[PDB]
């Protein structure tokens, strides 16, 4: 027994020991409470924010066309719009959220995330919309009827203003799909412009596991 | 004896010390060949140490690395130092002497300097899966058409070396030598030892090989 | 003096006694772990035999192997379900058997082999999926080295992976030696690093019967015996694909 | 009293202290259960394994002629057929076995072992053998007469197909022997090719021990 | 500086640099100067009870053997 | 107080610390008891024993 055992001398990086203090005299300030306090890191990625759906090439330049998709009385039953491949971290639609952030300072998490849509057109517009999810490993369907037979939630936009999908099993190509389609052509109360637009917000669901700390890929370098 | 053994447990069958890489590198610019180098965690390597490891298919462990380094000058200053950095799978690596890469601060890095008892740290279970696969069979892609045998299994990091002093008139060359023992082993499915002398470090090819030595005539 | 076991839908008469041989002494089970509430998974009417095509053995063949659960992929439900779902696991119930007179000899020996990893037939070579594979059909060892572009470098007395052949018996075994038994039974459950995974991407197992003694028999009588197999999940489970929301 | 005592400096391999982690965060994997698990060597050195008896220089190159040795009906009574030294781990029958490689990490191990025999001929076919055993430090049997007066077992194929012995007092020249010799030639049902097998087959009895841990001589360095 | 024991029956080497040096199962002492000097302890040894000090033999099971500390 | 206190390196002889090991797995041999025993060394001094009185040159 001896305290020169191999590796008793060495500076590593990242290992706690006590340390002698420059000022053992002052060191007085007392603490004030201060509204709002964070502990865990989960207590920011379960909160929403709103995704960027529409990518162009200067509708996220000038990114308030970012946020929002296009409908239009033009279009026909049984196209779908948007859609995405459903993998944060990794797929540039939901990477850059607020949530998403979180999770590229991690390598290897799980748990479930849950999306939202919110309708936000006239109060006076009506439709009907199917909503889709395909589980992992299988592409996206290719039809309305397609569609119809997997997964599907048929919301209603003339009821709710909102729906909820909560997805399960993710956890990082093979993945989910995410899809929305018509089922009717939006119904307008004689509005000239058929513009109606709905937005899409994503946030963590309940439990939440991420392991292993690593750095972000998203700033290079100093310069200053 | 007179009670059961105890030299047969398979926390004792392993967890021996080992050689298993050395390397140099010298003082020198950013502009010198030589002057960073880099091993690769693998226990692979050596023959000896890879047979004793192929007894399991699937392990789990934590894992001590000792370094020790002398230096010697050649032909015609203050105590060097010198940095070893770890680097978790998947984090950034320096491509030269110099780069934000033995800045980054999610990277663990020991200093040291000669004179001191050899530096030494342990490196807890690494893998989003519960055990290290010592045989796989599978291909990388969702399609097979991947890679064949050891894909993202058994990944691990790697060492970085490098002088933290500045250049200065005379080359120093080091030398360290690469120490390593698992610790806490949990071994689950036994394997039949290996007869064939490994051909690759990545594969498990072989080349066929007599099961044993003749004898004269197999009656007495 | 016999029984026939019966799984619904299918139907196989076997002999009364012939044990089993429980691999690990462990049987299939459904997983009970918790934290399932972000990834819940359901469970089945895939739980009924499947009998895959017979083959020769016959004196000087030098042995056969199969790859699960990649044998599997074009049989029925089963098959189905390892192509809408992402992930799964399951165990087996394996019954080998096989006609024979009192005139015949030799004895062959199963054994499940969990992660075999073959060779590559030339030393620098990497096997492809086409010849490490052949789906439900029995691929096949060979004595006497040759060279393949890609293959497998079977050698029987290497067994494909340079270990030796007499020592495959480390892993659950069973011998079937004609003028006692004929018939075996060994039950696998799932073994693998993680709970699910990718049931093409992956092979679990590989079943093999490798002759020693060599078939035999005595003046008259068939110059053949043929060897069949037949294979059951047991206890089987897939991912989830219901949204866990509402409106 | 001190900390500085003389050897309290030095790295000495197989010397266990503890040591600071790299990552004292990530550490974290929960494990699961995993069929199977070995906790000690004697759990793999207590399983059979079939040894090769038959070594001639072609039939252990192409070695599914290595282990079963034939038998006729042309042999008279009272020849021997194979023998061994008896002695794992120096003898090449049975220390490339199973068992017999797990004896070659260790130096000086003790223990009794038990041989298997199994015959696999015809359902047909009946002889008589006996088998031998000869003590440490005695030769070899000349004779089956020489046999029979020494410990022996007359095993009747026939009614048994196997048999056991269970040998005693091994550890490590002088050493036993086994040996097998005709009593009978064995009785054909009709069959042209009077061929007919046995195997062999052996493991660990019961209690085993081994000491000292050293490194085996059946690999040669490293070659890449 | 280093100092390998080999427990008896090891492999040894015949160089300055052989795979004997390499070896994972001899202990070895790796030691730099200017500390206190290396030591460690070797635990009792021997298949036999006790070390013999005299012995009265041959090294072969017929005498014709070596005689005495074989 | 300290634990570098002057004489605190220095290898003395005849100065006794525990020291590790070498082999820390094998170590095992079972004793057996074995027909006398000495543990002190006036165990052999209490023993007769035949002393020369005579002395010439031969």
């Amino acid at each position: 027994p001896t305290m020169n055992t191999p590796g008793s001398n060495q500076f590593l990086t990242s290992d706690d020991f006590q340390s002698p203090s420059a000022m053992p005299q002052f060191d007085v300030t007392p603490e004030m409470h201060i509204p709002g306090e964070v502990r865990n890191l989960m207590e920011i990625a379960e909160v929403d924010s709103v995704m960027p759906i529409n990518n162009d090439s200067a509708a996220k330049v000038s990114s308030m066309e970012a946020y929002r998709v296009e409908l239009s009385t033009n279009t026909n039953a049984g196209t779908q719009v948007f859609g995405f491949q459903l993998n944060p971290g990794a797929e540039s639609v939901m990477n850059r959220t607020l949530m998403g952030e979180i999770l590229n300072y991690y390598a290897h998490w799980s748990g479930s995330i849950k999306i939202t849509f919110v309708f936000c057109g006239s109060a006076m517009t009506t439709g009907k919309f199917l909503l889709s999810y395909a589980p992992p490993g299988a592409g996206a369907p290719k039809t309305r009827k397609d569609a119809m037979l997997g997964t599907h939630v048929v919301w209603d936009v003339g009821l709710q203003s909102s729906c909820v999908l909560c997805i399960p099993w993710i956890s990082q190509t093979n993945a989910g799909f995410v899809t929305c389609w018509y089922q009717t052509s939006v119904v307008s109360p004689a509005s000239n412009q058929p513009k109606c637009y709905m937005m899409c917000m994503v946030s963590a669901c309940n439990d939440f596991s991420v392991r292993m700390l690593r750095d972000t890929k998203f700033i290079e370098q100093t310069s200053f | 004896n007179n009670h059961v053994r105890s030299e047969s447990t398979i926390e004792n069958f392993l967890a021996r010390s080992a050689c298993v890489f050395y390397l140099e590198y010298k003082t020198g610019t950013k502009e010198d060949s030589n002057s960073f180098n880099n091993w690769v965690i693998t226990t692979r390597r050596v023959a000896q140490l890879r047979r004793k490891l192929e007894m399991f298919t699937y392990l789990r462990f934590d894992m001590e690395i000792t370094v020790v380094i002398t230096s010697s000058q050649d032909q015609s200053a203050p105590v060097l130092t010198h940095q070893i950095m770890y680097v978790p799978p998947g984090g950034p690596i320096p491509v030269s002497v110099d780069d934000y890469s033995w800045q980054t601060s999610t990277n663990p890095s020991i200093f040291w300097t000669e004179g001191n008892a050899p530096a030494r740290m342990s490196i807890p279970f690494i893998s989003i899966g519960n055990a290290y696969s010592n045989f796989y069979d599978g291909w990388s892609h969702f399609s097979q058409a991947g890679v064949y045998g050891f894909t993202t299994l058994n990944n691990m990091g790697q060492l970085f070396f490098r002088h933290v002093n500045k250049p200065n008139p005379a080359a120093i060359t080091s030398v360290a030598r690469i120490y390593f023992k698992p610790k806490h082993v949990r071994a689950w499915v036994p394997r039949p030892p290996r007869l064939c002398p490994y051909i690759n470090s990545t594969n498990v090819n072989f080349e066929p090989k007599p099961v044993t030595e003749v004898r004269t005539n197999i009656i007495t | 003096r016999v029984r026939s076991i019966t799984l619904g839908n299918s139907t196989i008469t076997t002999q009364e006694c012939a044990n089993v041989v429980v691999g690990y002494g462990e049987w299939p089970e459904y997983l009970s772990d918790n934290e399932a509430t972000a990834e819940d998974q359901p469970t089945v009417a895939t739980c009924r035999f499947y009998t895959l095509d017979s083959v020769q053995w016959e004196n000087g063949s030098p042995g056969w192997w199969w790859k699960f659960p990649d044998a599997l992929r074009d049989m029925g439900l089963f098959g189905q379900n390892m192509y809408y779902h992402y992930l799964g696991r399951a165990g087996y119930t394996i019954h080998v058997q096989c006609n024979a007179s009192k005139f015949h000899q030799g004895c062959i020996l199963v054994v499940c082999v969990p992660e075999a990893e073959m060779g590559s037939a030339q030393t620098s070579g990497v096997v492809n999926y086409e010849h490490i594979s052949k789906g439900e059909i029995a691929s096949r060892f060979t004595t006497t080295t040759t060279a393949e572009d890609h293959g497998v470098q079977a050698a029987v007395w290497n067994a494909g992976m340079g270990v030796g052949v007499g020592n495959l018996t480390i892993f659950p075994h069973q011998w079937i030696n004609l003028r006692t038994n004929n018939s075996a039974t060994i039950v696998m459950p799932y073994v693998n690093s993680v709970p699910m995974d990718n049931m093409y991407r992956h092979h679990n197992f590989t079943l093999m019967i490798i002759p020693f003694v060599p078939l035999d028999f005595s003046a008259g009588a068939s110059t053949y015996v043929p060897i069949t197999v037949t294979v059951a999940p047991m206890c089987a489970e897939y991912n989830g694909l219901r949204l866990a929301g509402h409106q």
